[PDB]
Parts: C-alpha cells; sequence; structure tokens
C-alpha cells in the first residue's frame, strides 16, 4: 500500500513534469511565432522608415 | 519432560516461522523498492 502510494506520487510527478514540459514547448512555439510576427513587423517598419526617407514622395 | 521439550520446540519453531517469514517480507519490500 505504501509502495503503491509512493509509486503513484512518482508517476503523478512524471505526468506533472511532462505537462510542464509540454507547456514550455507550446510556450516556445508561441514565442517563436510571435518573434516571427515581430520580425515581420521589423521588416515592415524598416520598409516604412525607408519609404519615409524620400522627401519628394513624402 | 517430553511435553516441556515439545513446548520449547513449539516456541523455537514459533520464532523460526517469524524469521523465515520476515525475510520474505523484507524481500518483498526490497522487491517493491526495486520495482
Amino acid at each position: 500500500g505504501n509502495f503503491k502510494s509512493k509509486l503513484k506520487k512518482a508517476m503523478l510527478s512524471q505526468q506533472i513534469t511532462k505537462s510542464t514540459i509540454a507547456n514550455k514547448m507550446r510556450l516556445k512555439v508561441l514565442s517563436a511565432r510571435e518573434q516571427s510576427l515581430d520580425g515581420i513587423f521589423e521588416e515592415t517598419k524598416e520598409k516604412l522608415s525607408g519609404i519615409a526617407n524620400n522627401r519628394d514622395e513624402y | 519432560e517430553i511435553v516441556s521439550k515439545a513446548r520449547k520446540y513449539r516456541q523455537d519453531k514459533l520464532k523460526q516461522a517469524k524469521t523465515d517469514a520476515a525475510k520474505e517480507i523484507d524481500s518483498y519490500k526490497i522487491q517493491k523498492d526495486k520495482e
């Protein structure tokens, strides 16, 4: 009984560490996607800053 | 004297049982710890 309780606690810890790892992985995917969005925003902002450098056009 | 000897035999076997069971108990405990 005690060994079953301890083993259940250990397996629960394995499931918790796995769920935390999955949460960190999903968070990593979201952070990568958002870094890509912010990168696209950086390129578009570079394009706007470059477009604003022309006095004749502006 | 025979009867008292059989009673001492009884007590001795009574401890021996507890030991020879306690070792299988601690081997089941050790096995549980191992698994």
